[PDB]
């Protein structure tokens, strides 16, 4: 698997409707492409895939 | 022969008077309100 370092988060827009409502943008620094799981660790926030 | 001056050249606001039917064209004064109503598909979702 790739290895991920210095991630940082922002988000663009929000709205709290019912379909998924919010845009969430990662930066970070890669050595090579790949996949990886993305997850959120609490139940405040959905994510899509 | 004495009718003196006319409407056409004493208009306010720079407003072109005609005849057949009367009217006073392009005439700038004031605001107008627009009320408006729009379908779902003249928007774009916020994924693309």
């Amino acid at each position: 698997a790739p290895t991920i370092i210095d991630l940082t988060c922002t988000v663009a827009t929000c709205t709290h409707s019912s379909d998924f409502g919010g845009v969430l943008t990662l930066t970070y620094k890669t050595d090579k492409n790949g996949d990886c799981s993305v997850h959120s660790h609490s139940n405040v926030a959905t994510l899509q895939e | 022969k004495e009718k003196g001056t006319a409407l056409n050249t004493k208009a306010p606001f720079g407003c072109q008077i005609k005849t057949n039917p009367v009217r006073a064209m392009n005439c700038a004064v004031g605001n107008i309100p627009v009320s408006m109503n729009l379908p779902d598909s003249a928007f774009t979702r916020i994924v693309e």
